[PDB]
Parts: structure tokens; C-alpha cells; sequence
């Protein structure tokens, strides 16, 4: 329920959950509100914190204001960040290739210190990109998102280590801040207590307690129960502040005359002054956690402080010691232990507004620094804040990060479901973070403490395997960037309803209950013992009475993508992992009818992921057509919304978008007006339903090859629509001008039939390999021409067409109709790249059906390729002569552990049909727990079972049990689940029942026009010789070292020196080998390769005389 | 890489027959020599 | 201290150092000789053309 108009899809829930979904693109449109100062942000802050709220460009212009000069005579200062209106509409952006910005306006004000005089101006910052409706920015037209990224907060991290020789530990600690540098205290093979700074080790803590001031007496009076510290003070040899700062500059400054007033400057110049020591409000947040030096301190004065650092010491001393708790003096008693970086209480997470953040703060400090350059050399009392201001340092990081950048992903659109993924997206890896190779196993575990903060099964499967997660659907984020999960508190056995946000730290303070544990629909616990989570992640059975904890609802520790998987609970990791994955590529087809079984996070995850368009404000629908959607709201005023009829995605699928409302009714707020591209009636519908039977069938359907009925092809079961644009540019040249024109030198009169009169072909004109789009010719010159062609000019009486041809040719491959051409222009004023004169585009869209080798996949990561496709007649059918139209293998279910799809497809089979329970002596047991108006269903009904907490086996038995007729007397599927089927080839039943039902299955985005690449001879490289790669180019295959080791083995010779010398360097043998081919010859004697050669030069270019001898 | 290697070996030329102090000599030397050095194995010594 | 050998001991040893950093040797390198005045800058001045002129007479 919760939404107006939302399809009656009835539910298998047992429990029902206090807290629903938030908003799934909250961590998108909160974070960059944050960033903005927008009033919802700010209001939400005043509720949760009305301290100090402020936004990112604030804090950044705070913290940089004011500026002043080294004699501090004059200053300049920021203030009050304010936006303008958008330059341009999304779709406008979209269309003539701009970015989404809008103009940013700060208040700079210009102070003189001896003299006294203010210069307020309003300056303008620059062209800001901004964020969309759907959490996405717009960037050159096409369309990006920025994900959030996962690293380690700053601060202190303590760890011991094991010395595996004399078997004693070693603790250590590392303060890492940002923006700063590293200094460590371990703890070594004897006792001397090291303090390397920067990788350089030695110097014991003494030194550095005597450089900070302490004096011996101090020393030994706040540590004396440290005997390894005063084995160090014993064995210090080395007395006086003045001699331990010498020490410290000779060891840290290498190369430079120390002196006394350098080295007693040098210490707070890098750890005490903010300038070049700045922990982050995260890192002081920590810090001041771990070691409880202020608790009602608001939080200010980001950097380090002497008192932290003889904490840490005092920290690292006990901690070898082995207390259990400490007490620094005037602060908290803190308990101690080491400090894990895979725990989520010090992985914070990076969003998109700290991203931006940082990328405007390492901008606006190179725009302070040409301020302070200036600000010098020009003369006072002549200056303003415009000349003393430089913003394109600011624009210029700002669009370095937002292009160019890993963290700045091509949004990739195959269906809602995988923008919406693609959003809510957690990367280990990027700009700061541990890249692959440094990656460890370590860092690629499920922490204990990732539930309910990440999701355990969904990643990728390849190389990045651990190091991509996505949030799970009520996480939320913290200010400083922790990860928060929702759970309800539970007081002396009373479950009650209020919802409190706890992080990894809290969590595992607290002792946490079980999402379905037994309540007495009271709030109170039918068995005392119940399931818990520890501290340490251990699961133990514990009295009602210490739970002080509870999930909000099931499925909390999971994503959405996984989520959407019924049945999950039955599936195994591996397979629910690869169907999480392998949801997020299925194409939209041009039906996309609703999922029969499926869970309740369907609706939601439509509605949410911004393709669906939906009404803000209630009315009455006034006019509806194919394009447009008129709602006449209550009071007065009208809106019309215009639907996105063909529109090509980001990897050329279709993203139609049609209504679902007729001409007279009513639609509430929040209702669903218009369908998307993978869309039905409002939720989500990634397939079809289709029959399916589990019969190994003569060994088309062998080891993970799939059978389809060619129903599917006759009907366009499965059809997908495919929009490829093309791109040409008539451009400057140094020769003259390149046009766009019907003429087009040495080419016939046939090909330029479907060219209209400006040289562009028709719209709707089907287009075939090799044909003509646009035609563009290009100076070509003064070049000499060989005796044999002047002679043929001569003879044919043709003239010299001193230009040439480049026009613009469909590649390889593809065909399809020609649906619209975009044509820019200089004489119409667009805003076209310097040197480009005249842009076309030109889309087409082939309606692609279904075929052998598409690669096929249901919701349970059971993958496979089109084996054949049959005709009808020869598909097994049931008793009533209904042709199944999809066929699996039974091998490949076992043994990959997903029965899930067995469960699937049973009540898929249940839900097709329509059932009733037959209570006519009570209610059956098996349906005791069973929910009302679930007894009985109308035929083609929909279903929801939720992720954890769904139908059972039994529930699933007694459903099968009742499975009323189709038409006439007849149950098709016996209590098993199982039926008669007919071989429609030979004609006899098969000897034994085979499982049927409706599974729903997905056409994946590996279809075959795309994988399909042959090359005999086409361009090659430049430096060496051999020939290109990839399919975008022509290229050719890779003859790697494993298959020249097994061309060797086979004891081959002449295959291994053909294909390595005549097939891909020798420059005057493929020539050769051409013209024998074509002429019927024997091949030639290959000869040395080109790129033999080329190493030869190079090594002789490096100074090494080779030679090649003879004898 | 070419083109730094000869800017240098061109500008020690010119110090050298116009007369200059050993200390730009031979500042300007162990810049070609480090620019050889850069030529023939980048990163093997110093930042890359 | 400021005394005692100490302090000229550790300067001498930092002196005697690698500075594997070309820009940094070449700094440390510069970093020797005083700066002058302009009497200092107008007798050198002087001294240089005493020197060109009896180049040039010895030619």
C-alpha cells in the first residue's frame, strides 16, 4: 500500500515492519543539498543537529577567509555562497550537448588594515554543475553519476603484531590524517618505543617529549608504571630541550644548517599549525572518540594538539601493558584494544558533496594563491576584489574532476533497475583509495560489521570482486560519513516503535534481536531465548531480558538489486550474487509485462528510480495521447508532461514511455501517469513469463544452452529495440573546406537514390552495410597519378575530381530504419567546437528479435545461451495441448545449489492457474499462518513473496494441492509439481512427470550482433605492423603466449610461422600472400617480421651494438 | 625526452663558450646528465 | 647549546650530505656565498671594466 495507484499484488509476509523504505536516492539528493546550503538540507539539519549547520561551499569559504599577506597589512575575505537560476533546461542540455550548471555568486569583501577600507563586490564564481531530479549530473549531454567512495577516516589505529621469532607482541599506532604527514609509535623487538616520522625510524619517545617540552621528572611522573619507558629514559643518552630539538632537525631536515629558533618553530609548523596539518572534522570526531578528551566540546580547531599526542603515547604504553580501561587526565575513562580498518565504524564513506567539496577546496587554494601573488606586486589602494580574484583555477577543477575522473562514471542506463544500482553505488577503489593490485584478500571480506550497512551478496564478480558494494535499502549516512542503520529499541522485553540510527560503534555496543523473532503481537517475547549479535559479531542465544535491540524489518542487510530475487533465503551466495548482478543488464523489450512471483521491492524500486513519471499534484486527467499527459489539477492551473518517446540510453537501449491513464480519471499525488522502459502498470518488469519444463531435450539443452520455443519469436515474446547514433563532423582543413553534399566523386547514381537533396539520407529510409548516411567530401589536393590511370581518364573520358571521398558509412554489422537526424550548423549560431563547421547525427534503431547464442537468465543466476530454437510442433506439451516455451537442463540445478528457481517456478505455476483452499472443515493446517485473501486467487494473478520472510514449503504444498482447472476437468500438474508432457517430434509421452511452471526470465544486454567479429584484412598499426584490436576498429584476433606454447607442443611448425609472419608483421609478404590467394599460387616463403626489426633498432638505440651475423 | 636532452646539452654548450662560474657548469652538466639518465631508464633513479 | 662543538659538529655532518634531490643540492649549493651592497656592487663594476679595458689593450 502507501501508494495510490499501486497494482493489488497480494502479499506472503508473516511480519509486518514499522519503518518503510526511505527515499532510495537520498545519499545523492541529501549529500549535494548538503553541499548546495539548500533550506530542505538546512531545515533537516536544524531538526538534527541546529548547532551550526553549514554547507560545503560555506565551510570551504570560512576556512579560506580571510586571506592575508606576509606583512598582514591588508586582507581579502568570502562570504555568503548564492546560487542562480538554471541556464537551461535538462533536456535542452541534453539535446544541444551543454552541461547542467547554474551561475554561482559570492560576496568577496576587500579589507586595508593600516589605512581601514572595505570593497564589498559581487563576484561571480562560476558555471556550477547541478544535480537533476534523478540525483544525476549532466555533463557535455550525456548524462553522469559520482559515486560514493569507501576509505578509511582519519585518525589514530592501534594494532599489534606478532615478531614470530621471540614470541613476544609488538604494538604499534598510526595517526594518519589528511592532508599531512605520518608518524608512528611502535613498539620494537627490545624496548625502546619508536617514534619514526615520515619512514624514518629511530629517536625513542624521549626525544620527542623533551623537543615538545617535558622534562625528565614530568616524564616519569605521568608514566611511571611504564618500565619500557623508563628503560628508554634510563637509556635516553641525550639531556636538554635545546639537544633533543638539534636531534630531531638533523634526523627529520637532512642537509640543512639547524638552529635554535628553526627546529623550535619546525615541530608546530607540522603538527600544530592548521596550514599544513589539517585532520578533517572526521579525523578530530575520532580522535577525541577513541581517546575521550572533550564530550560536549562542539567540535572546532581540526588540528593536533600536544595533549593528543602524549594521549596516544600514554594509549600505545598501557596498551602493551594490558589494561583494560584509561583515564587521560580532565577527560572520559575510554576502554582500550586495537583498532580494525575493515571495521565500518572507521571506513567512512565519501559522498558526492565531500567529493565536490574537496575538488572546490584544492581549486580555491590555487585561487588563493595567485590572489596572495598579485596582491603583492600590484600597487595598494589601486585594487579591487574583481582584479584581485581568478576563478578560472576553480572552473577548471571543477570540470577536471567531473570528467576525466574514476570516481566520475559514465551512468550506465539498460533498464531503471541499473541507474538506480548504479546510484546508491559504494567504490573501494579511486583517487585516495587502494587501487587492485595493492588490494589484499583482507580488504575483500564481508565484515561482520557490513550488516545493514552493505550488502553481502551483491558485487562484482570479476577482478573487482569485494572492492564495489552498494548500500543496502534503509541504510543511511552519517554527517561525518559513517553509515547508519535504523532498528527499533526494545525496553525490558517491550518491543516498542520508536526508531533509533545506530552506527558500527553503537551496534556494537548494544546487543541486537533477530528481524523475525516470535513476538506476541503484544511487544513482548513468546521465548526468552532469542537470536543476537554480539559485539564481535558472534551469534548466541541470550535471555529476552539483555536485548536492548531489534532489526526494523527483514531483508535490512540486503541491497535492492538482491532484494528483488524471490526466494533468496533458498538460493546459495554465489548464485544469488551472479543473479544480483545479472538483473542490472536485461534490456527492455517492447512489452514488458509484470513479473507473475516476485517480492515487494518492485513498486518501490520502479517509482524510485526516476523513469517513471509520476504526478506532484492531485487532479483530474484532462487530455491523454501518446506524447503528452495533461492533468487538471483541483484549483485552477494545468500541467502538461512530455513523455520520452524513443529516446536512446547510454548504451543504446529503447526508453519509450507511455501512459497508463485513460481521459476521464482521477489521479492522486504520488500515483504512476506513464509507464517506463522496464515498467508495467507502475512496477517493475525486467521479462516475461514463460513456461518452462526442466527436461534434458536431446542434448540442445546441454550444459547451460537453452531452448526456446519459436513462439517468442512469432509473437516478439522477446524483441528488443536497439538505437545507434552516428556522428560526423564537416570540418576546417588546411587545404579548403570540407561540405556536406550529394556529390560525391567516382560513385554511381544507385547508392544516392535514399540521399536527399542536402546529402543526408531520408528519415525512415532503411539503411544496409556499406551504405551512404551522410556525404561528405574533402579537398584532396595536388597528387600524382599513376600512368595507368591517366590512360583510363583518357580512355573513359572522365576529369581529375580533385576532391576526396569521406563519407560518413554505417560500419559493419547493423541495419535498421533511420528514425530522426539532428544537423547543427555555423550560419545558425550553435555552439559547435572551434575548426567544426557542420555536425549531423544520425540515429538508427533495428528491431532485433530473439536468437540462437542471446544469452538468457532468470532472477536465480541461471545463465545460458540460445541453444535452438524449435518450431511449435516439436516442444513437449501438456495434456491440453499448450507447447511449453522455454526448456532447462535438470543437471544444472543441483549442482549450483539455487533450488530457488524450482521454488520460483512452482509458485509462478500457482499463481498462473489460481487456486482456492478448500476450508469447508476449517481452515487446513498447513494454511494456519497463511494471510487472509490469499486462500483462494483468480487465474493469472499476481503474488509477493518477500526476501526473508515468504512462503513456505508447506504453504507451497498446499497451494500446488488446489489448482483449480484451466477450461475444462483437468489438473494439469499433479501434487508433485510436476506433469504429463507430449514429445511433439516422435509423438509417444514421455515415460515419467517432468516439473513445469512459470519462471520469469530476462533477456540479458550480450546479444550476439554485438559479439559476432571477423577480419581478413584491414587497417594496421603504426609503429609496429601487426593489425589492430577490437570490433570498433576492424582488428583482428589476439595469438597469445599460451596459444604459441600449444601451437609449439602440437610439435607445429609451419602453422605457428604462418600465422606469425605472413598473417601479421611482414609488410612485403601479406601483399604477397594476397595476390597468391587471389591468383591461385602457392604461398610464398614468409620473411623476418617488421616487428623483429623494430626491436632491433630500439636496442640499438639504447646504446647496444647488435649485430646479425651470416657465418 | 629528445628534445630535453638537447635543450641542455645545446644550453652547456652555450655556458660553457660564453664562460661561466663551475657552479652553473656544473649545475647545468648533472642537468644532462640527469636528463640521460631520465632518456634511458625513467624512474630508475629519483622521482620518475 | 651554542657552543661545545655540538652544534658545529651537527652542521658540519649535515653539510657533508648526499641531497640525492637535484634541486635541493643545487639550493644548498647556492646557499653559500653572503649577500653584497652597492659600494661592493659599484667596486666589482669597477673592477670589471679595469679588467676589459687591459683585455682589450692587451689585443
Amino acid at each position: 500500500n502507501s501508494v495510490p495507484g499501486a497494482p493489488n499484488r497480494v502479499s506472503f509476509a508473516k511480519l509486518r515492519e514499522p519503518l518503510e523504505v526511505p527515499g532510495l536516492l537520498d545519499v545523492q539528493t541529501d549529500s549535494f543539498e548538503w553541499l548546495i546550503g539548500s533550506p530542505r538540507w538546512r531545515e533537516s539539519a536544524a531538526e538534527r543537529g541546529d548547532v551550526n549547520p553549514v554547507g560545503g561551499l560555506e565551510e570551504v569559504l570560512y576556512e579560506l577567509s580571510p586571506i592575508e599577506d606576509f606583512s598582514g597589512s591588508m586582507s581579502l575575505s568570502f562570504s555568503d555562497p548564492r546560487f542562480d537560476d538554471v541556464k537551461a533546461p535538462v533536456d535542452e542540455c541534453k539535446d544541444k550537448d551543454m552541461t547542467y550548471a547554474a551561475p554561482l555568486f559570492v560576496t568577496a569583501e576587500f579589507i586595508n588594515n593600516n589605512t581601514g577600507e572595505i570593497k564589498s563586490q559581487t563576484v561571480f564564481m562560476g558555471d556550477f554543475p547541478m544535480m537533476t531530479e534523478k540525483g544525476t549530473f549532466i555533463i557535455n549531454g550525456t548524462e553522469r553519476v559520482v559515486v560514493s567512495q569507501l576509505v578509511r577516516s582519519p585518525g589514530v589505529y592501534f594494532d599489534e603484531t606478532i615478531d614470530k621469532s621471540t614470541d613476544k607482541t609488538l604494538h604499534s599506532v598510526k595517526v594518519i590524517p589528511s592532508r599531512g604527514a605520518w608518524l608512528e609509535f611502535d613498539v620494537d623487538k627490545r624496548d625502546t618505543v619508536g617514534v619514526r616520522i615520515d619512514r624514518k625510524r629511530r629517536q625513542p619517545v624521549t626525544v620527542l617529549l623533551k623537543a615538545l617540552g617535558w622534562t625528565s621528572e614530568q616524564i616519569v611522573e605521568r608514566f611511571g608504571f611504564s618500565e619500557i619507558m623508563r628503560s628508554t629514559l634510563e637509556k635516553d643518552n641525550t639531556v636538554g630541550t635545546d639537544e633533543a630539538l638539534l636531534d630531531i632537525y638533523r634526523k627529520l631536515r637532512p642537509g640543512e644548517p639547524p638552529t635554535k629558533e628553526s627546529a623550535q618553530t619546525l615541530l608546530e609548523n607540522l603538527f600544530f599549525k592548521e596550514k599544513r596539518y589539517d585532520l578533517a572534522r572526521v579525523g578530530r570526531y575520532k580522535v577525541n572518540k577513541k581517546l575521550g578528551l572533550h564530550v560536549g566540546e562542539p567540535i572546532t580547531s581540526s588540528t593536533l594538539t600536544e595533549e593528543d599526542v602524549v594521549a596516544t603515547i600514554e594509549y600505545l604504553v598501557r596498551l602493551h601493558e594490558g589494561q583494560t580501561t584509561m583515564t587521560v587526565p580532565g577527560g572520559v575513562e575510554v576502554p582500550v584494544e586495537t583498532d580494525d580498518i575493515d571495521h565500518f565504524g572507521n571506513r567512512r564513506l565519501r559522498t558526492v558533496g565531500e567529493l565536490i567539496q574537496n575538488q572546490i577546496r584544492v581549486g580555491m587554494s590555487r585561487m588563493e594563491r595567485v590572489v596572495r601573488e598579485r596582491m603583492t606586486t600590484q600597487d595598494v589602494e589601486a585594487i579591487t576584489p574583481q582584479t584581485l580574484i581568478n576563478i578560472r583555477p576553480v572552473v577548471a577543477a571543477i570540470k577536471e574532476f567531473f570528467g576525466t575522473s574514476q570516481l566520475s562514471q559514465f551512468m550506465d542506463q539498460n533498464n531503471p533497475l541499473s541507474g538506480l544500482t548504479h546510484k546508491r553505488r559504494l567504490s573501494a577503489l579511486g583517487p585516495g583509495g587502494l587501487s587492485r593490485e595493492r588490494a589484499g584478500l583482507e580488504v575483500r571480506d564481508v565484515h561482520p560489521s557490513h550488516y545493514g550497512r552493505m550488502c553481502p551478496i551483491e558485487t562484482p564478480e570479476g577482478p573487482n570482486i569485494g572492492l564495489i558494494g552498494s548500500l543496502s535499502v534503509y541504510a543511511r549516512v552519517n554527517p561525518f560519513g559513517f553509515i547508519e542503520t535504523p532498528y527499533r529499541k526494545v525496553v525490558d522485553g517491550v518491543v516498542s516503535d520508536e526508531i533509533v540510527y545506530l552506527t558500527a560503534d553503537e551496534e556494537d555496543r548494544h546487543v541486537v534481536a533477530q528481524a523475525n523473532s516470535p513476538i506476541d503481537a503484544d511487544g513482548r517475547f513468546v521465548e526468552p531465548r532469542v537470536l543476537v549479535r554480539r559485539k564481535a559479531g558472534e551469534v548466541e542465544y541470550v535471555p529476552s531480558s539483555e536485548v536492548d535491540y531489534m532489526d526494523v524489518s527483514p531483508r535490512q542487510m540486503v541491497s535492492v538489486a538482491t532484494a528483488m530475487i524471490p526466494f533468496l533465503e533458498h538460493d546459495d551466495a554465489n548464485r544469488a550474487l551472479m543473479g544480483a548482478n545479472m538483473q542490472r543488464q536485461a534490456v527492455p523489450l517492447v512489452r514488458s509485462e509484470a513479473p507473475l512471483v516476485g517480492t515487494g521491492m518492485e513498486l518501490r524500486a520502479a517509482i524510485d528510480a526516476g523513469d517513471v513519471v509520476v504526478a506532484e499534484e492531485s487532479g483530474v486527467i484532462e487530455e491523454v495521447s501518446a506524447d503528452y499527459i495533461t492533468v487538471m489539477h483541483d484549483n485552477g492551473t494545468r500541467r502538461t508532461y512530455r513523455m520520452r518517446k524513443f529516446a536512446r540510453s547510454n548504451h543504446g537501449t529503447c526508453a519509450n514511455q507511455c501512459p497508463i491513464v485513460d481521459a476521464g480519471d482521477r489521479v492522486e499525488a504520488g500515483q504512476v501517469i506513464a509507464d517506463g522502459p522496464c515498467t508495467d502498470d507502475g512496477e517493475m518488469a525486467l521479462g516475461k513469463n514463460l513456461l518452462v519444463a526442466i527436461m534434458p531435450w536431446e542434448g540442445h539443452n546441454y550444459e547451460d544452452a537453452i531452448i526456446l520455443s519459436n513462439r517468442l519469436v512469432e509473437e516478439d515474446v522477446l524483441t528488443s529495440i536497439h538505437i545507434e547514433e552516428h556522428e560526423i563532423d564537416a570540418r576546417d582543413t588546411k587545404l579548403g573546406a570540407e561540405e556536406i553534399t550529394r556529390d560525391i566523386p567516382n560513385i554511381s547514381d544507385e547508392v544516392l537514390a535514399d540521399l536527399d537533396e542536402r546529402g543526408i539520407v531520408r528519415i525512415g529510409a532503411e539503411v544496409r552495410d556499406g551504405d551512404i548516411l551522410v556525404g561528405k567530401v574533402t579537398p584532396k589536393g595536388e597528387t600524382e597519378l599513376t600512368p595507368e590511370e591517366r590512360l583510363l581518364r583518357a580512355i573513359f573520358g572522365e576529369k581529375a575530381r580533385e576532391v576526396r571521398d569521406t563519407s560518413l558509412k554505417v560500419p559493419h554489422g547493423e541495419s535498421g530504419k533511420v528514425i530522426g537526424i539532428r544537423v547543427f550548423s555555423r550560419e545558425d549560431e550553435d555552439e559547435l567546437p572551434a575548426g567544426v563547421n557542420e555536425l549531423v547525427r544520425v540515429y538508427v534503431a533495428q528491431k532485433r528479435k530473439i536468437s540462437d547464442g542471446d544469452k538468457l537468465a532468470g532472477r536465480h543466476g541461471n545463465k545460458g545461451v540460445i541453444g535452438k530454437i524449435l518450431p511449435v510442433e516439436d516442444m513437449p506439451f501438456l495434456a491440453d495441448g499448450t507447447p511449453v516455451d522455454i526448456i532447462l537442463n535438470t543437471h544444472g540445478v543441483p549442482r549450483r545449489m539455487n533450488i530457488g528457481q524450482i521454488l520460483e517456478t512452482h509458485l509462478g505455476w500457482c499463481a498462473h492457474s489460481g487456486w482456492k483452499v478448500d476450508a469447508a472443515k476449517g481452515v487446513p493446517d498447513w494454511a494456519a499462518r497463511l494471510p487472509d485473501e490469499l486462500l483462494e486467487a483468480q487465474p493469472n494473478a499476481i503474488v509477493s513473496t518477500p526476501v526473508f520472510d515468504g512462503a513456505q514449503e508447506a504453504e507451497l504444498q498446499g497451494l500446488l494441492s488446489c489448482t483449480l482447472p484451466n477450461r475444462d476437468g483437468d489438473v494439469l500438474v499433479d501434487a508433485d509439481g510436476k506433469a504429463m508432457l507430449f514429445d511433439g517430434r516422435s509423438g509417444e509421452p514421455f515415460p515419467y512427470p517432468v516439473t513445469v511452471g512459470y519462471m520469469y526470465i530476462m533477456k540479458l544486454h550480450h546479444l550476439v550482433d554485438d559479439k559476432i567479429h571477423a577480419r581478413s584484412t584491414g587497417p594496421y598499426s603504426m609503429i609496429t605492423q601487426q593489425p589492430l584490436g577490437g570490433k570498433a576498429q576492424f582488428g583482428g584476433q589476439r595469438f597469445g603466449e599460451m596459444e604459441c606454447w600449444a601451437m609449439q607442443a602440437y610439435g607445429a611448425a609451419y602453422t605457428l610461422q604462418e600465422l606469425l609472419t605472413i598473417k601479421s608483421d611482414d609488410t612485403v609478404g601479406r601483399v604477397k600472400v594476397y595476390e597468391a590467394i587471389v591468383k591461385g599460387e602457392n604461398i610464398p616463403e614468409p620473411g623476418i617480421p617488421e616487428s623483429f626489426k623494430v626491436l632491433l633498432k630500439e636496442l640499438q638505440s639504447l646504446c647496444l651494438n647488435v649485430e646479425v651475423l651470416s657465418s | 625526452l629528445y628534445r630535453r636532452v638537447i635543450n641542455r646539452n645545446n644550453r652547456l654548450k652555450r655556458l660553457i663558450d660564453l664562460g661561466a662560474p663551475e657552479i652553473i657548469v656544473n649545475n647545468e652538466k648533472r642537468m644532462l646528465q640527469e636528463s640521460v639518465d631520465a632518456l634511458f631508464d625513467n624512474g630508475r633513479r629519483g622521482r620518475p | 647549546e651554542d657552543e661545545s662543538e655540538a652544534l658545529r659538529q651537527a652542521r658540519k655532518d649535515a653539510e657533508l650530505t648526499a641531497s640525492a634531490d637535484s634541486v635541493r643540492a643545487y639550493l644548498k649549493q647556492i646557499g653559500k656565498v653572503a649577500l653584497l651592497n652597492a659600494e661592493e656592487e659599484v667596486e666589482l663594476a669597477k673592477r670589471i671594466e679595469a679588467g676589459l679595458y687591459a683585455t682589450q689593450l692587451m689585443t
